[PDB]
């Protein structure tokens, strides 16, 4: 059951749509709720997409990640497992690894990930102190303007 | 481990054996703890930490913003999870707070009532733990990267203070006299350290790649000038005997005091003999550092094989001192690590970083 | 002494207490003159939620020292 | 000045504001703790939100640093509990006294301005959908204020 | 009937008002009583702005009540 999942994720991300097309996202929701190892398979798909060189594709992958984060708990544990790499790939904190083009999609990625990280700090910060560490590090060490 | 318990029980092995073997096992299983936290109070980074020598209870920390927190590591709560609440703090509102970064805070040895600190405001203040008031302040003509008090001297109370001038300063916490200076270095003095064994042996690291041991009683230079190749490339001491290839910015005598670990910007450690300055050729591999001030690091006590915990980029590296093997790489921080201090009592490690965090690593199981 | 326990509406309920009464006594007195049993009060004096075991002398309650009463509808 | 704070404390003890209460926490008269009962007919009904006032050394001519201690849901109040009133930073007026700044904060609990918000994440929700705002604020009040 | 308002200067003044009266006239009465402009008042009752285009009867205000006067503020 991995073929259809890789497919559906590919049409979701490669399309470059401004907003997630709803019914195939609902199919992803159902089939990701189906099994836990296959939810984590979707997580690896997202991680592999996020390294790839296009700001729109990274935006789609991050928005899927946010959907699963707000929707799944084992996903929250799994992503906080490597929140450091997640921040390196989303926020572009390291100057040696900035975000791909285009500039508009990269800016939208920055805004969306800042606000999603704010929401995650508010909602799941206490249950995941490593998320609190990441939020604090972004807010002081990197001086990310959360008011922007 | 039941074998060790039975062996201790029937008197076969000395209790020392179980004690040291278990301490080594705990340090080998060291890992970050989400079952413990240290409250975030520093605006900027944490430059230094020093658990108190006796009873291992309190814990200072010199923030890069000039605030000297004073934690309390005892789990006064009842739950398994707790946070080390900050008892006191020399906040910016304090009348005598440090104006710039505090880079060394050390407890006054043999007396937890006082503790000392020093900052880029060219000042070294003697703080009273109880009322939090400066007992004595010494103003220098230049910044103060690092200072250290003898952890063994019951006779004197001098304080080596490595300023960014070429001259090591010795400040006396008894009747004030910073007149005594040790000349012989050529550039800034990024890290000094008294000998834990001998009263009057001071090892000072500089930014010109020289590590010198001074008998402060002697007033005619230094005993030794460490040299990489043990005199193989013999040359008179005018531009030779360089303990590193770049700045050397960290010293830490082993617990016994028999060996002087040095780490420098050439990305190497070297376990120098502390009596004749002969490099013992322990490899240690390549250790990454690029800091431009005093890099703090400590060495385990009460374990079978002595470990060294060196800040390695944004991670703590755990090497075995006398073999050079890399035990592991503790990995939990978000910026470069500036200071890790070992809690000898329970084999716990507190590592302040530049991201305002103080991550307390503890053993597993 | 007299403490006048004024609620949100501005009604200023008068109360009398000895200087050493435990605040549970204060809530009980409020029950008699106002009708809210002690479980549903949260007395706030000068910005400190009074705790049900402290004696009134702890807070330096004097004559005519106005408290504040706020309803905790749950109130166990 | 202390005498200003002394007079404020006395005239507050005598004639307190209705749904406000502030008094020194200990020996230092410059560090008050206050308490804003949630105004009626609002999502904050029945709530008791504790502030923490800090008067400067020239209090009449320089605002006091008030900051919520009870985590309040509000576009104008960050999760750290800091407020951004204009009266309290820019347009501070000596005539305004602590009984008045507390009451003004109480009024502003029901009259936010998502334009120029201290927390844009909540400001967007407030501006778009006020129905959800009155539920999230209600649950925050119930889980912090009661 | 009349109403109490607590001006900014510590004093208290009583306003002769009717429930049908609008808040704009209330602020004008505050003006000619002591003289801070209609724009700068911000009347507070039970922690609520008294909107200019409304009347006392809207806000459930009765005799011997109290209105609080402050200086105009804004969000942030």
């Amino acid at each position: 059951m991995d073929q259809k999942l890789s497919k559906l994720v590919e049409e979701l991300t490669t399309s470059g749509e401004p907003r997630l097309n709803p019914e195939k996202m609902k199919e992803l929701k159902k089939i990701c709720k189906s099994s836990e190892e296959q939810l984590s398979r979707a997580y690896r798909l997202l991680i592999a997409q996020l390294t790839q060189e296009h700001a729109e594709i990274r935006l789609s992958a991050f928005q899927i990640v946010e959907e699963l984060f707000v929707r799944s708990h084992q996903f929250r544990m799994l992503v906080v497992s490597n929140f450091q790499e997640f921040l390196e790939l989303t926020l572009g904190t390291d100057p040696a690894q900035p975000l791909p083009p285009p500039r508009e999609a990269a800016q939208r990625l920055r805004q969306a990930t800042t606000r999603a990280v704010e929401g995650w700090n508010e909602k799941f910060g206490e249950a995941y102190k490593k998320l609190a560490l990441g939020y604090h590090f972004l807010r002081h060490n990197k001086k990310v303007d959360f008011q922007d | 481990m039941l074998g060790f318990l039975s062996a201790r029980q029937t008197g076969l092995e000395d209790p020392l054996r179980l004690r040291r073997a278990e301490s080594t096992r705990r340090v080998l299983g060291l890992e970050l703890n989400k079952d413990r936290d240290v409250e975030r109070i520093h605006g900027g980074g944490i430059n230094t930490l020093d658990i108190e020598p006796v009873e291992g209870r309190y814990m200072l920390s010199g923030g890069s913003d000039g605030v000297i927190v004073l934690y309390d590591l005892e789990n006064s709560s009842r739950q398994s999870y707790y946070t080390c609440k900050a008892v006191c703090s020399i906040g910016r509102d304090h009348p005598d707070v440090h104006r710039y970064s505090v880079e060394t805070v050390q407890w006054y040895p043999h007396d937890t009532g006082m503790f000392t600190s020093s900052s880029f405001d060219k000042t070294l203040k003697v703080w009273d733990t109880n009322t939090l008031q400066t007992a004595d302040v010494f103003n220098f003509e230049e910044t103060v990267y690092s200072h250290h008090m003898s952890p063994v001297s019951t006779k004197h109370c001098l304080v080596a203070v490595g300023t960014r001038g070429p001259k090591v300063q010795l400040c006396d916490l008894k009747s004030g006299s910073c007149s005594h200076i040790l000349q012989g270095h050529r550039q800034e003095i990024l890290a000094v350290s008294w000998s834990p064994r001998y009263d009057y042996i001071l090892a000072t690291a500089s930014a010109d790649s020289r590590v010198k041991l001074w008998d402060v009683r002697r007033a005619s230079g230094c005993l030794i000038t460490l040299d990489q190749h043990n005199g193989k490339k013999s040359q008179a001491v005018e531009s030779a005997n360089t303990a590193h290839n770049g700045k050397v910015n960290g010293l830490c005598f082993t617990s016994d005091g028999l060996h002087l670990l040095t780490v420098g910007t050439d990305n190497r450690m070297r376990l120098w003999n502390s009596s004749n300055g002969e490099n013992t050729l322990v490899n240690y591999g390549k250790v990454c550092n690029n800091s431009k001030k005093g890099l703090k690091f400590t060495v385990s006590c009460g374990c079978s094989s002595e470990f060294v915990f060196v800040p390695y980029g944004s991670t703590i590296a755990v090497y075995t001192v006398y073999s050079g093997e890399q035990i592991t790489m503790l990995k939990g921080h978000y910026k470069t690590v500036d200071c890790c201090v070992f809690q000898s009592n329970f084999q716990e490690l507190y590592s302040g970083s530049r991201d305002c965090n103080i991550l307390a690593w503890v053993p597993s199981l | 002494m007299l403490i006048k326990v004024k609620t949100l509406t501005g009604k200023e309920i008068e109360i009398d207490i000895e200087p050493t009464d435990k605040v549970e006594r204060i809530k009980e007195r409020v029950e008699e003159k106002e009708g809210i049993p002690p479980q549903q009060q949260r007395l706030i004096y000068s910005g400190k939620q009074m705790n049900d075991e402290k004696t009134a002398a702890d807070y330096k309650i004097l004559g005519g020292s106005v408290l504040h009463l706020v309803l905790a509808l749950r109130g166990g | 000045a202390l005498k200003r704070i002394h007079k404020e404390l006395n005239d507050l003890a005598r004639d307190p504001p209705a749904q406000c209460s502030a008094g020194p926490v200990g020996d230092d008269m410059f560090h008050w703790q206050a308490t804003i009962m949630g105004p009626n007919d609002s999502p904050y009904q029945g709530g008791v939100f504790f502030l923490t006032i800090h008067f400067p050394t020239d209090y009449p001519f320089k605002p006091p640093k008030v900051a919520f201690t009870t985590r309040i849901y509000h576009p104008n109040i960050n999760s750290n509990g800091s407020i951004c009133l204009d009266i309290l930073r820019s347009q501070w007026s000596p005539a305004l006294t602590i009984s008045k700044v507390l009451l003004s904060i109480c009024s502003l609990l029901c009259d936010p301005n998502p334009d120029d918000p201290l927390v844009p994440e909540i400001a967007r929700i407030y501006k778009t959908d006020r129905e959800k705002y009155n539920r999230i604020a209600r649950e925050w009040t119930q889980k912090y204020a009661m | 009937m009349q109403i109490f308002v607590k001006t900014l200067t510590g004093k208290t003044i009583t306003l002769e008002v009717e429930p049908s009266d609008t808040i704009e006239n209330v602020k004008a009465k505050i003006q000619d009583k002591e003289g801070i402009p209609p724009d700068q008042q911000r009347l507070i009752f039970a922690g609520k702005q008294l909107e200019d285009g409304r009347t006392l009867s809207d806000y459930n205000i009765q005799k011997e009540s109290t209105l609080h006067l402050v200086l105009r503020l804004r969000g942030g």
